[PDB]
């Protein structure tokens, strides 16, 4: 049970998004798109990063986005995580 | 002389590299065949000597003979092993130090860690006329000159690579030599390179499989000496067959976790030991003779090499091998003592090393 | 962040192309400390946001304690928790991270020998091996092939290769001596 | 030729019970476990005799006052004094004790060879009683498996 | 088996809606569609 609970780990961190949830299929049809994904799209480090930076910045010196998902995150509201989407879902068009 | 001498080393280079295999699984077959030999081996009374039983008497011949056969097989396949492949070997540590001075700047950006054998022996071929021998990208040389050339200095990235500094241009322009022929013996010294032979050596020796062979070489020629030395070239199947490497797979597998849990029962043990010598020592004669007793648990040491042997190796636990408790005032505490060692030592602690082969098999 | 941002929104314009290449220095020397996540806007379209890491946060994160309790936190979302709580989950973690982060950076404030041993084992008996091509006397062995015969090219074919299997046995037990040496 | 020879000898209709597993496929289930996996069950056996040997052999070279098995004074049954009969007593009463060779033969202690004994008779437990018939269970449960 | 049939199950649940079948990857277009048609709109208590 050990040995498979650590294997289903493996396979949904490699096969699927963190934050989004979108699988690996559609990341990868630009050669190592799921890795670019998840290593500078919805990295989660960047994330926790962004929440460090939004908590250490003062709150009068937010851009109004910053405002946003601080009002969001002072509400406990999680819907600015991109869930299901994504900036190549959204633009797949304008950008292929 | 000079050509067919070479032409016969290269026949017999052939025919080593081209065996190297079937001499490998020939001696396994040696071995055996002394093994069972063995098996006749009585002793016979101070000096005493032992002697191999035969009633045909064509066994001690026959035993002489598979053993010298052995030895000049066991020699056979190092000369068929260095034939082979040493070369594959070779090519790839050069490859591997080559891609580092190239793309990684190993010896000219940043240096070995001191530590790594490799990586500190790797830097006698950097300098050797006969780098990449094996390699086939033959213009490596050339191309960390021009990567590294102009930051870290032409003439020290040409000292670091061995390569030439002047006679390179005068020969593009105009100069003059004298020949020479492959008899002359100082002609084969200048043609021999002794600092890449000395890097090819040390890569040779610190090979696994080189010295592999070379202890089964060793216990051989120690054979002739003891014949018992050849029991240890049974342990050549696991190398020689590789359907037993799938059943021997199980076992190292789960290695560390197996030592692990052998470390684990050696510290459950000793705290048993720890509480038997401080509460339970009375129950720990193991002698019959009324007038004197063999006290096993008077001493640390040697309650510990008790419970670690004894109680270890029964069925039962320590409690089938010490003093009944019954009608003593500690009757309760060493029922749960004798109880709990059961359950956790052979029970639970002999439970995970079967879990563990069962699970390196799935 | 400014070419960034214009660069990752207009993927496919050539004069900001030929443009980004003339900051290649400054956009590789902010690079690990250019921030990039992606949030549902409150345009109701997926929008980018750039912001900045610091060294020392990059520092903290990367370090092996931090590493291990991510490690234990996605295992735990990925086994024991769902979707439905995957965020808030992920939020508290994220909490808990900076705050252990934000510690760990103020209370922070500003064998060899074997091997070497054994390179000189190889050295010593490499170079002991090529000593009966270094002394020059090969003139014995020259005369003694001058009688070519298969059997003495045969002969000498074997002892090359029981010479270096001896100097590999004299590298062996040199190795045993300096590492009893280096112990005791 | 079993049921002809059965009136010959009555006890030849015992052979015809091994005709189970072939009438039964239920009984088939069961059988593959120790069938799928045949090869690697032969071939644990025979790695198990190559360690039973090597042990042997050790004991023979060093350890052959342990291996007396009388308790008359006057005549001994002295059992790896033959290399043979060391291999057979080894394979045979070993094996099948439960706490390995050590559980069938003298006594070390008080000797000069009474750490190697020790050391012979835990290793000897651990490879052959413990793993080497671990093997065994694994190769049926993954077949099963 | 037994644990391997109760993860079948599970799995089974969390992937494939009870009533129409139609798999998760389908509902996770709109954030927490899954969730959404297999709690309101395809609810077995409901159809109970
Ligand atoms: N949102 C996400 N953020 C980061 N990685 C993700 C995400 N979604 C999927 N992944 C994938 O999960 C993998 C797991 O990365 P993880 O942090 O465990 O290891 P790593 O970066 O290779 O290094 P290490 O664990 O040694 O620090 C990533 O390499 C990536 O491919
Ligand atoms: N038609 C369906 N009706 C209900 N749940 C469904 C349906 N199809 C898929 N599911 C999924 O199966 C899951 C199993 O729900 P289940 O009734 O077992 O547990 P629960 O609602 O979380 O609470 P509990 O079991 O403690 O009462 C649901 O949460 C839902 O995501
Ligand atoms: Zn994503
Ligand atoms: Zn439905």
């Amino acid at each position: 049970e050990l040995r498979d609970q650590q294997e289903q780990v493996k396979e949904d961190m490699e096969t699927k998004c963190f934050i989004c949830g979108i699988g690996n299929d559609y990341f990868d049809t630009v050669p190592h798109g799921f890795e670019t994904h998840t290593l500078q799209e919805h990295n989660l480090a960047n994330y926790l990063f962004f929440l460090m930076y939004l908590i250490n910045k003062d709150e009068t010196e937010h851009t109004g986005q910053e405002s946003y998902v601080w009002k969001m995150y002072q509400e406990r509201c999680w819907e600015f995580f991109p869930a299901g989407d994504c900036f190549r879902k959204q633009y797949e068009d304008q950008l292929n | 002389f000079w050509k067919k001498i070479i032409a016969y080393q290269q026949k017999l280079l052939n025919y080593f590299a081209r065996n190297f295999y079937n001499m490998r699984m020939l001696a396994l077959f040696v071995a055996f065949a002394i093994n069972f030999i063995l098996l006749f081996y009585k002793v016979s009374t101070i000096a005493v000597h032992y002697v191999l039983e035969e009633s045909s008497g064509y066994m001690e011949p026959t035993l002489r003979i598979l053993a010298i056969l052995h030895t000049v097989i066991s020699f056979f396949c190092i000369i068929g092993y260095y034939c082979l492949k040493v070369p594959l070997v070779i090519f790839k540590r050069e490859k591997e130090v080559a891609r580092k001075l190239e793309f990684d700047g190993l010896y000219i950006t940043e240096q070995p860690s001191e530590d790594d054998i490799k990586g500190q022996w790797d830097r006698l071929v950097i300098n050797t006329q006969s780098f990449p021998n094996n390699y086939w990208d033959k213009f490596v040389k050339r191309k960390v000159m021009d990567k590294y050339g102009e930051f870290y200095g032409r003439d020290r990235i040409s000292e670091l690579l061995g390569m030439d500094k002047a006679a390179l241009d005068f020969s593009d322009a105009r100069e003059k030599k004298k020949p020479k022929k492959d008899s002359s013996l100082s002609a084969v010294l200048n043609s021999i390179d002794v600092k890449y032979q000395m890097w090819k050596l040390g890569v040779v020796f610190t090979d696994n499989s080189f010295l592999y062979l070379a202890w089964y070489m060793t216990m051989s020629v120690l054979g002739h000496y003891n014949n018992f030395f050849f029991a240890a070239h049974l342990l050549d199947i696991a190398m020689g067959f590789k359907t037993l490497r799938t059943i021997l797979s199980s076992v190292t597998h789960n290695g560390k976790q197996l030592v692990l849990t052998v470390g684990l029962l050696a510290v459950v043990v000793y705290l048993y030991t720890v509480v038997a010598f401080n509460f339970f020592r009375k129950f720990y004669n193991k002698s019959e003779d009324g007038d004197t007793p063999d006290m096993k648990c008077d001493d640390m040491l040697t309650c510990y090499m008790f419970h670690m042997y004894v109680g270890v190796r029964a069925g039962g636990g320590i409690g089938d091998e010490i003093e009944d408790p019954a009608g003593d005032e500690y009757e309760i505490y060493r029922i749960i003592f004798d109880i709990t060692f059961f359950f956790f030592v052979i029970v639970i602690l002999l439970a995970i090393i079967q879990g563990l082969i069962i699970d390196a098999f799935g | 962040v400014l070419l960034t941002n214009l660069s990752e929104h207009m993927p496919n314009d050539t004069r900001l192309q030929t443009f980004l290449e003339l900051a290649e220095s400054v956009l590789n020397y902010f690079q690990p400390f250019l921030g990039r996540i992606e949030i549902m806007g409150s345009a109701k379209r997926i929008e980018r946001v750039y912001f900045e890491i610091s060294e020392s946060s990059r520092t903290q994160w990367e370090k092996p304690q931090v590493k291990e309790s991510k490690r234990q936190f996605i295992f735990d979302v990925v086994n024991e928790g769902g979707e439905k709580e995957k965020m808030e989950l992920f939020v508290n973690f994220c909490e808990d991270t900076i705050f252990e982060m934000q510690l760990a950076a103020q209370i922070s404030e500003s064998s060899i020998l074997t091997v070497r041993s054994a390179l000189f084992a190889l050295r010593y008996n490499i170079l002991t091996l090529m000593r009966m091509l270094s002394l020059k006397s090969l003139k014995k062995q020259m005369k003694k092939v001058k009688k070519m015969t298969v059997k003495d090219m045969v002969t000498a074919f074997f002892s090359s290769y029981w010479s270096i299997f001896m100097t590999l046995l004299h590298f062996v037990a040199s190795v045993f001596r300096g590492f009893f040496r280096i112990i005791c």
